[PDB]
């Protein structure tokens, strides 16, 4: 029901950044979307293996019982803004998660 | 794969009742997988049969069935009171592919979680 | 595909008392579900006044349960969320989500959203 | 709860397909449900029933069905080649609570995705 994340990492353009977030229960799935600066968020990965629904293969995550990855690839120029985090718990109320910020 | 444990998870209304299975073997009279329920006596527990047929003389084409059935008793020992008997039978042709196998396994697994069927079960609503 | 949710929502009073509406453009609206995104002002999101296809069965968080109403027509591809009463909370701007009928968790594409205020 | 037109989004082996089903009314000669895939031919129909029984004397148990066939088409016109038959039955007792109920589906539709199952349905190696 509660989740967090690590929150304002700056990196440079290529090479590796990663960031993940907390379980404090335990969920079946942990989806999470990108928003753009101006508006409109889009989805991406929506099931912690499938690659995503238009990210160009980049774009990946791995799921475990708290861990869920979010690695993004070794191309990361542009790609701003926030992303943020889902859970579905097979039990109706939805939770979300806080923001981040990239670079 | 083999018989590993297997350990469900959110399951019920809360989500808050977590099921775990260690595999019980199969039975050699007739090809049927069995699952059990860690913790309590036998016969007061939960069961998960998994079996995969072949081809026969008579039925020509793929048969994989899931049986599963789980009393609840009450109260020197508890004794059986009734039982929720719940299967699930497929049939596929020896022509038939992967692709469609799937399609059809994962559409009803998505099937048994929509608001009519959930409607239909918990409650007995028919239909209307 | 392309979502719009142009409608009112000004800044009123705490009163409540004002509609939101949401159109498709070229997307087939009759058998599809439909959601609402509380954004708060500064960081957050949270879930709230969820419907399925059909017009039958509705949803709602435990914290506006019975304060919210949805009302959902198929003609002139339509919703209608019911803004009844304000605690001088949630003066947050609102998205409008899509998803599919049984994976009714999580959304998917979405358009820009329209803001209010109390 | 009425019969709407329910959708399936994100199924497959890579959660790609989706499908869209319409109802088409319920027949008072068994008391069944019917929906179905809108298609140019009835036979090439995706098709998916659900039924519940009167627990009458003859039986004293409630029953709950659940069948889906979908068949598939090669290339005059497109004929029927091979089914998929999937049945689904339940069964339970007159004062069965619904704790035991929402136990069994719910367990059946998480065990539906547990590997083993995946494994067995897809490749039909016998566990």
């Amino acid at each position: 029901v509660l989740t967090q994340s690590p929150a304002i990492m700056s990196e440079s353009p290529g090479e590796k950044v990663t960031m993940t977030c907390s379980a404090s229960s335990s969920v079946s799935y942990m989806y999470w979307y990108q928003q753009m600066p101006g508006s409109s968020p889009r989805l991406l990965i929506y099931d912690t293996s499938n690659l995503a629904s238009g990210v160009p293969v980049r774009f990946s995550g791995s799921g475990s019982g708290t861990s869920y990855s979010l690695t993004i690839s070794r191309m990361e120029a542009e790609d701003a803004a926030t992303y943020y985090c889902q859970q579905w718990s097979n039990y109706p109320p939805l939770t979300f998660g806080a923001g981040t910020k990239l670079e | 794969a083999k018989l590993e444990t297997v350990t469900l998870g959110n399951i019920g209304k809360d989500g808050k009742q977590t099921l775990v299975l260690n595999p019980r073997g199969v039975n050699p009279t007739n090809g049927v997988a069995s699952l059990s329920q860690a913790g309590a006596v036998p016969a007061l527990e939960k069961r998960v049969t998994v079996s995969v047929s072949q081809p026969s003389r008579n039925r020509k084409n793929y048969k994989v069935q899931v049986k599963i059935q789980n009393p609840t008793a009450c109260t020197c020992d508890p004794s059986v009171t009734r039982q929720a008997y719940a299967d699930v039978t497929f049939s596929f042709t020896q022509y038939s592919t992967d692709e469609e196998r799937a399609f059809v396994r994962t559409e009803l697994a998505a099937l048994l979680a929509s608001p009519l069927l959930i409607d239909a079960i918990d409650q007995l609503n028919p239909a209307y | 595909e392309v979502q719009l949710v142009e409608s009112g929502g000004d800044l009123v009073k705490p009163g409540g008392s004002l509609k939101l509406s949401c159109a498709a453009s070229g997307f087939t609206f009759s058998s599809y579900g439909m959601s609402w995104v509380r954004q708060t002002p500064d960081k957050r999101l949270e879930w709230v006044a969820t419907i399925s296809t059909g017009g039958s069965y509705t949803d709602y968080p435990d914290s506006v349960k019975g304060r919210f109403t949805i009302s959902r027509d198929n003609a002139k591809n339509t919703l209608y969320l019911q803004m009844s009463s304000l605690k001088s909370e949630d003066t947050a701007m609102y998205y409008c989500g899509r998803t599919f009928t049984v994976p009714y968790w999580y959304f998917d594409v979405w358009g820009t959203g329209t803001t209010v205020t109390v």
